[PDB]
């Protein structure tokens, strides 16, 4: 095995190294893109050990109180 | 499999343009050196007593 | 397609032949070239090249020394006539 | 956002030319049976400055006006005019109060906002002066609902986003009160 | 004066000219959609317009790819 | 004096006298530009830009790319003018006379305190509400990438 | 050994941006502030003896759809798109000076005047077929037939 | 008359603002040509043009006046259109791209939430403007470098466009002012250093500047596409090329180096502390500082454009297409997904304030 | 059910409220037929196009002619140029007819 092409289901570690020496533009492109999903799936670790999420922004119009109109309201009349 | 510099070492030189940036710096060295230019006709280049010119 | 027939070659052949010094103005299939028209090497080449310019058919080196009659040239054009390939604009639009 | 609509002035006079837009006045007034009210006469900078102080003083009246809209079932403009005057009168109350009680601090704030693109993050120093003066004359406290008390943005001691250019009057008034009031 | 099919005169006399006319025609349907979406103040219609621009883009590529292969075919002798 | 009309009258002329593939390509650009400009004013500014970035920036410079690989070979004036003048008599694509010659207005409302660009709404709907449209369009673009290679690549 | 001769062109290029930035910043700020001074030219250009320090107003960027309503509101209050007025009660003119743009809703000229872009099966029906209008005319006619009953 | 004069300027002031703006760009563009030879001179131990105007300052004007007053070569008597469309479209495309560059807070002629798209759209038109140059004007050297040209500035327009969008993804805005003002606490050269290299590499190739200079391959295509062009058609096109070098230098400073933002806020406040804010003199100095802050940043890349030209040989054309597609595109398509993943993981999805 | 008529800010536009009442009327279980929802559908198309309303304006313009009425005395005064929304026209007490600033906000 002086320079043989590694077999992917027999030598997974050596198969990665072949495409890390001879095709640098392919190996390190995927690795940078791999951190995207990897960090996304690590969010549930952050929700408990670093800080909790912010409250959702009030982007639904004027917040309408969940009640009925107050009849007794007076003042600022005509 | 017989390369001294590891895959990461070769990739960093390759991706970060190590030799080009060195090539740029050496050019920038010459920017802070005195140019060879002389100002004709206010100055002339050297001549030798054996110079062959106008008959 | 090849729209030339035998008569069409024969009819237009005479007009080219009427344009060059010919001993007799009567030329048909049986008429020869060197004998009837009294044409030597250089004289005969101009008429043969002239028919190449009108019939648009190239005569090779094999037939060069083997041409003896004017009917052969008329029959030769039919066996060797094709329309020039038309560009994509002319063909389909 | 800045999309051409049919309700307000568009980007350029060429847009008005292509649409043949006519700007139409109405010379009438409200019919006599509808009671009269004095409209609020403040522009953008005063209101953005006083938006939270108007909220504190008129909180019960903002909600009733908006609740009236929901209970009008699409007939809001005709069935909530009486409630509409309550909000206007309460809003005029705060602008008048800020004019006779905290007049100096008020102008210092919204003039800073006019100086710095109406962005709330560029006038913290002119705002801390106004909040302290209002709390000592009108009992109105600025509050941003939804988050804890100690996470409200205007109380952050080292905000990450500071103005590029410092307002001079804001700095002078802050330092003038830096040693006098805040010994 | 459209019922006399006047637009056929305005088309060029090559296959590439036919391709242009189609894209102009498809562009007419997008400008109408943007006209309808904006006046109604609807963003669902503007989504349709975005899809029309994208879809009509792909059709342009496939058409020219076929035309280029077709044109290469005539000059595909490759003797040297 | 809508100067938009004059430009189309010119384009309605060079389209009839177009001879070679240079003229037809220039018709496409001379059609896009009145489209882009009349959209920049009037109706929608976002899609006036989205035309330029996609139409001109992707397809039109690909039109002239392939055209250089295709070929370059080779009534009167009163008829062309007569055709245009009669074609110009009627220019009302609709026939609702009340809807054309009467102007309208809309009343602004202050409820939308969360003002956002028209592109943000499109993203807020195309990526959530109508995700299937987005994922099919990706699938179509995948077909073209494989489609374009198989047609052209000889081997 | 810093060659100052080569730095001469960059100084002018440095002054190239300065002229644009210096004029644009000072002119735009000066004009905006001047138009907020009042509803008339007689007070815009006349510096007051009884006024305080001049407070400027830098141009606004990153505007949204509310600012368009705000600008019109300030125009109807102080005769300028960025006027300054913090009076409690607006003027009597403000009550009945609202401005409402009325415009047309016709299709773009390029849609209905291109020699090619105006031809489609549905556009010809709109332009040369009465079938769409005959139905939609009945609704309009019913508005006046259904009044007296 | 003083009443008809003071209001007259009120009717003409904004036109003068544009004229002042127009001259501001042209002065930088004009003296970039002079600065190129000087910078490329000393780097090569030359001297550069110092004998046309005092210390060579009047060098660009000499070339402009010389070229504008030459005979114009035309295919026929009245055939000016062919030798003018190519230069004119290229010039207008890059001149209109200056309508969005902000010299300070809101100091832009065009301010809209779609500044990036308008900036990128105007770039496409200039791309189409160039391919007209090598079209149908015979076929000797211009049409050789038109399929070559088109296949180059098409491909890198993908990589340049993606880089712009990745920056706009971080701020969630397409407004250049928002992009500039959002770099207060950080300059995108720090997090997005690879993108700045990728942007500049694409910036060079789009403008056809060397090392990616096979459009006008001097040793291969004589003058490239401008071998037919002479006199005014050459001036317009040459002026078009350098406006891109100024624009792409400015854009790099706007996106990655914070735009007009000061190098230090401490020094910035000290200088502005000396001028009373109630006098217009404050706002003249303020514009100079912010524009000068943008100019110094934009200068370094204008210096960098000459710097790279004087130290790197030309790149073989076939390896240019195999570069962006095989190398630059996968990287720029990876950071376009690496950025949202990090921002969402720590709950920092951007908003427009 | 999928959204239709979404305004430019992400919420319902002008004519969505009239669109919802059509959907509620049609899908309700109490209706034997779709006859009740005929007026609700006529209002939705009225909202989008105002065709009936524009017709009523055509008659009023046409009818004002036959009595000799002049639009100057019945019509609504309007200003056609956006730079000439002068403070005198706006009704400001001290205002003067000079052009207003619309060059740059
Ligand atoms: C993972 C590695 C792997 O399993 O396949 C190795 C496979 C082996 O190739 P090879 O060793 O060079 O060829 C030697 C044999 O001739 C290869 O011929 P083969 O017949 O031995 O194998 C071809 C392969 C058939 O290839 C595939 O099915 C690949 C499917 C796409 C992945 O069939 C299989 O090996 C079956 C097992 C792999 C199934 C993969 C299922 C993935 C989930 C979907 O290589 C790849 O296919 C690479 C695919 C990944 C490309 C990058 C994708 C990046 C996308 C994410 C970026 C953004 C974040
Ligand atoms: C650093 C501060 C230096 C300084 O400012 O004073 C020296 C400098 C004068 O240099 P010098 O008197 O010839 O130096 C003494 C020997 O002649 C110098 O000659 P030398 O050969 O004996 O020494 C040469 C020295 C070079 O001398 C230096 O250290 C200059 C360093 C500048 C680096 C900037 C980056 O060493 C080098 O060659 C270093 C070259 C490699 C640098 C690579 C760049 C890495 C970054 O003063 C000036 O800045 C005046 C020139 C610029 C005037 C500004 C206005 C120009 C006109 C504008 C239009 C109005
Ligand atoms: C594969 C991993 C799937 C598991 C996962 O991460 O999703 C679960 C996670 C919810 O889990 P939890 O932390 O309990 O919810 C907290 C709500 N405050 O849900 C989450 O919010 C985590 C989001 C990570 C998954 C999105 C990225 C997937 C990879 C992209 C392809
Ligand atoms: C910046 C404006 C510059 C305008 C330069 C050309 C001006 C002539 C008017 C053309 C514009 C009218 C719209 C029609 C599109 C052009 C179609 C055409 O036929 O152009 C003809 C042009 C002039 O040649 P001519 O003698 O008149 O015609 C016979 C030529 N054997 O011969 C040609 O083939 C044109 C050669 C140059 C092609 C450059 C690309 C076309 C122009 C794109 C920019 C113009 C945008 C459209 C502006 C008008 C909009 C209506
Ligand atoms: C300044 C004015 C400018 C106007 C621009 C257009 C100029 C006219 C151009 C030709 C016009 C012919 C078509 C006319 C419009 C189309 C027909 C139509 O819409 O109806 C109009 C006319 C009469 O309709 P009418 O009875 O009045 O309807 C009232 C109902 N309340 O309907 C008719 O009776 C017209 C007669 C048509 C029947 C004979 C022609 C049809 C047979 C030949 C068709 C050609 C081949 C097509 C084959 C079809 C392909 C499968
Ligand atoms: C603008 C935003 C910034 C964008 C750029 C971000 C910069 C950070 C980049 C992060 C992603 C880069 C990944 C680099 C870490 C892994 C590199 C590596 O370990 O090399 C690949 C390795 C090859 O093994 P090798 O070193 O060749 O061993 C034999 C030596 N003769 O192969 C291996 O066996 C291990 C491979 C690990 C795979 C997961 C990674
Ligand atoms: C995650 C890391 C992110 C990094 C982002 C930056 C990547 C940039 C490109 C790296 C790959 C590369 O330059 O490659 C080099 C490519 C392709 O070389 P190749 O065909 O593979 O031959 C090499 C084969 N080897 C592997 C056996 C060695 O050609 C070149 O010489 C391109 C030269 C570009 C010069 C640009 C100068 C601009 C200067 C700007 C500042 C003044
Ligand atoms: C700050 C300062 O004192 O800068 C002095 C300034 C600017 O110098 P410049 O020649 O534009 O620098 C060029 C920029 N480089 C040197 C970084 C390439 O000089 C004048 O404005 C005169
Ligand atoms: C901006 C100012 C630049 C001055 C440069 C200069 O004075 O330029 C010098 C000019 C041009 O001729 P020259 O060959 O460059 O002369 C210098 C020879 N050198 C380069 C070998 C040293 O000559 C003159 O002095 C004669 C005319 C007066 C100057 C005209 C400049 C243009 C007008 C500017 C004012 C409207
Ligand atoms: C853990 C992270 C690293 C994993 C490394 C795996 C390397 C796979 C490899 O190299 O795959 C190898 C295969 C097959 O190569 P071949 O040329 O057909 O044959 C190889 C040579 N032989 C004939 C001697 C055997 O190529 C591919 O399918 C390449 C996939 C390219 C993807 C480009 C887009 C990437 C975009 C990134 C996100 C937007
Ligand atoms: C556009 C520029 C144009 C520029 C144009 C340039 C014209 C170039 C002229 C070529 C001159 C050349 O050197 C000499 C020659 O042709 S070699 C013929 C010499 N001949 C022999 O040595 C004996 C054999 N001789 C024969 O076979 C017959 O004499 C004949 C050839 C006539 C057949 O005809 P047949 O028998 O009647």
């Amino acid at each position: 095995a002086i320079g043989d092409y590694p077999v992917y289901y027999k030598q997974p570690i050596r198969w990665l190294s072949y495409h890390a020496h001879t095709r640098p533009h392919v190996f390190y492109a995927i690795a940078v893109a791999a951190l995207g999903p990897v960090f996304m799936m690590a969010t549930p670790l952050r929700r408990k050990f670093l800080y909790d999420d912010h409250e959702p922004l009030p982007a639904n119009g004027y917040p309408l109180p969940n009640r009925s109109r107050d009849k007794t309201l007076t003042g600022y009349d005509d | 499999e017989e390369s001294s510099e590891s895959a990461l070492s070769k990739a960093t030189k390759w991706y970060l343009l190590s030799e080009i940036f060195r090539g740029l710096y050496i050019t920038l060295e010459m920017y802070f050196r005195a140019p060879y230019t002389i100002y004709y006709p206010f100055e002339k280049g050297p001549v030798s007593p054996r110079f062959r010119g106008e008959h | 397609a090849s729209t030339l027939t035998k008569e069409d070659v024969l009819t237009r052949s005479v007009s080219v032949l009427r344009g060059f010094e010919v001993k007799t103005k009567d030329i048909d299939l049986q008429t020869t070239f060197v004998q009837d028209l009294g044409m030597d090497s250089l004289d005969l080449n101009d008429a043969l090249v002239a028919l190449e310019e009108e019939f648009d058919v190239v005569f090779d080196d094999k037939t060069a020394n083997e041409i003896k009659t004017v009917g052969e040239v008329v029959d030769f054009v039919l066996a060797n006539y094709l329309p020039t390939e038309q560009s994509i604009n002319h063909t389909i639009r | 956002s800045s999309t051409h609509t049919n309700d307000s002035l568009n980007s350029s006079n060429y847009v008005d030319k292509l649409k043949d837009t006519h700007f139409v006045f109405e010379n009438d007034k409200l019919p006599s049976e509808i009671p009269d009210v004095e409209e609020v006469g403040a522009t953008t900078a005063p209101l953005l400055s006083a938006a939270y102080f108007i909220g504190a003083k008129c909180q019960d009246y903002n909600d009733d006006f908006m609740l009236c809209q929901k209970e009008a079932k699409g007939n809001g403009p005709i069935d909530c005019l009486k409630e509409g005057r309550r909000v206007t009168r309460c809003a005029s109350g705060v602008l008048k109060d800020l004019n006779t009680h905290c007049s100096d601090e008020f102008r210092l704030h919204w003039q800073c906002l006019s100086f710095s693109n109406l962005e709330y993050k560029n006038c913290r120093k002119a705002e801390s002066l106004l909040n302290k003066c209002v709390f000592e004359k009108m009992n109105l406290v600025k509050k941003i609902p939804g988050i804890p008390e100690d996470r409200q943005i205007h109380l952050k001691q080292n905000p990450v986003l500071k103005p590029v250019a410092l307002h001079q009057d804001s700095e002078v008034a802050f330092k003038k009160a830096q040693n006098e009031n805040s010994i | 004066m459209d019922l006399i099919l006047l637009m056929l005169v305005a088309v060029g006399l090559n296959i590439i000219d036919i391709y242009i006319m189609i894209e102009i025609l498809i562009m007419g349907c997008t400008v109408n959609t943007i006209y309808s979406a904006s006046l109604d103040n609807d963003m669902i219609g503007l989504i349709y317009s975005l899809i029309q621009i994208i879809i009509a883009g792909v059709e342009s590529a496939i058409g020219l790819s076929i035309l280029v292969n077709y044109n290469r075919i005539r000059n595909s002798e490759e003797i040297e | 004096m809508n100067l938009e009309i004059l430009d189309l009258s010119i384009l309605g002329f060079y389209s009839l006298i177009s001879s070679n593939s240079f003229e037809s390509i220039a018709i496409l650009v001379a059609t896009i530009m009145p489209v882009i400009t009349e959209l920049w004013y009037n109706y929608s500014q976002l899609f006036a830009l989205l035309y330029t970035l996609i139409y001109v920036g992707a397809v039109v410079i690909l039109f002239v790319f392939i055209l250089s690989v295709i070929n370059e070979k080779e009534s009167g004036l009163f008829i062309l003018i007569l055709v245009l003048l009669l074609d110009d008599l009627d220019d009302n694509e609709s026939n609702d006379n009340d809807y054309n010659n009467v102007y309208i207005t809309d009343y602004a409302d202050w409820f939308n305190n969360y003002n956002e660009s028209d592109l943000s709404v499109i993203g807020n709907l195309l990526f959530t509400e109508y995700a299937l449209l987005l994922l099919i369009i990706s699938f179509i673009l995948l077909m073209s990438i494989i489609g374009l290679i198989l047609i052209v690549k000889k081997d | 050994m810093i060659p100052f001769e080569a730095l001469i062109p960059y100084a002018i290029m440095f002054a190239g941006f300065c002229l644009g930035g210096g004029v644009m910043n000072s002119a735009i700020t000066a004009d905006i502030t001047k138009r907020a001074r009042g509803p008339n030219q007689e007070i815009k250009r006349n510096v007051g003896e009884d006024e305080g320090p001049r407070n400027y107003t830098k141009p606004r960027y990153n505007t949204d759809q509310w600012d368009k309503y705000f600008a019109v509101r300030d125009l109807r209050l102080t005769g300028s798109l960025r006027g300054q007025s913090d009076n409690a009660v607006a003027e009597e003119s403000f009550k009945t000076n609202s401005i409402q743009p009325y415009s047309n809703t016709r299709r773009p000229w390029v849609l209905r005047r291109h020699i090619i872009m105006k031809n489609s099966p549905t556009k010809w029906a709109r332009k040369y077929s009465s079938r769409r209008d005959e139905r939609e005319q009945e609704i309009k006619d019913d508005y006046i037939r259904g009044m007296g009953e | 008359m003083l009443n008809n004069l003071f209001d007259f300027i009120e009717y003409i002031e904004y036109w003068l603002i544009i004229v002042a703006f127009v001259a501001s760009v042209l002065i930088v563009v004009a003296y970039l040509t002079v600065a190129e030879r000087k910078t490329m001179g000393y780097m090569q131990r030359r001297l550069g043009p110092n004998a046309v105007g005092y210390y060579g300052v009047l060098m660009a004007v000499a070339d402009a006046l010389k070229l504008l007053s030459k005979e114009i070569v035309l295919p026929h008597n009245g055939d000016i259109i062919y030798v003018m469309s190519g230069p004119l479209i290229s010039l207008f495309s890059v001149l209109l791209s200056w309508a969005v560059i902000p010299f300070g807070p809101g100091l832009s002629l065009l301010d809209s939430e779609y500044s990036i798209i308008y900036l990128l759209a105007s770039g496409s038109i200039g791309v189409f403007g160039t391919v007209i140059v090598g079209w149908m004007s015979n076929s000797k050297y211009t049409v050789l470098a038109t399929v070559r040209t088109t296949a180059q500035l098409i491909s890198y327009e993908l990589v340049l466009t993606t880089v712009v969008f990745i920056i706009a993804l971080i701020v969630s805005s397409l407004n250049i002012n928002v992009i500039i003002e959002s770099q207060y606490n950080i300059w995108y050269i720090i997090p997005f250093f690879p993108l700045c290299l990728i942007f500049f590499i694409s910036a060079l190739a789009e403008t056809a500047r060397p090392p990616f200079d096979n459009v006008e391959a001097e040793s291969e295509l004589v003058s490239g596409h401008m071998t037919e062009l002479s006199a005014s058609p050459f001036v317009i096109f040459f002026l078009s090329e350098y406006c891109s070098m100024v624009l792409m230098s400015t854009l790099t400073a706007i996106f990655f180096f914070g735009g007009y933002l000061p190098f230090s806020n401490t020094i910035h406040h000290l200088i502005l502390n000396l001028f009373d804010q109630h006098s217009i003199y404050y706002f003249i100095i303020e514009g100079i500082l912010l524009s000068g802050y943008l100019a110094i940043k934009a200068n370094f890349f204008m210096f960098s454009f000459v710097w790279i030209r004087a130290a790197a040989p030309r790149l073989r054309y076939d390896l240019l297409i195999l570069f962006c597609w095989y190398v630059l595109l996968p990287i720029v398509f990876a950071i376009v997904v690496f950025a949202p993943g990090i921002l969402y993981c720590f709950d920092a999805l951007p908003v427009i304030i | 059910a999928p959204l239709q008529q979404v305004g430019r800010h992400g919420g319902p536009n002008k004519c969505f409220g009239e669109f919802q009442r059509v959907v509620e009327c049609m899908t309700n279980a109490k209706h034997d037929s779709y006859e009740p929802c005929n007026n609700l559908k006529n209002d939705y198309l009225e909202c989008r196009k105002h065709k009936v309303e524009r017709y009523k304006a055509f008659l009023m313009q046409k009818h004002a002619e036959e009595l000799g009425k002049d639009p100057e005395e019945i019509g609504a005064p309007f200003v056609r140029k956006r730079r000439f929304l002068t403070s005198k026209t706006l009704g400001l007490v001290d205002g003067d007819d000079y052009e207003i600033g619309v060059e740059k906000i």
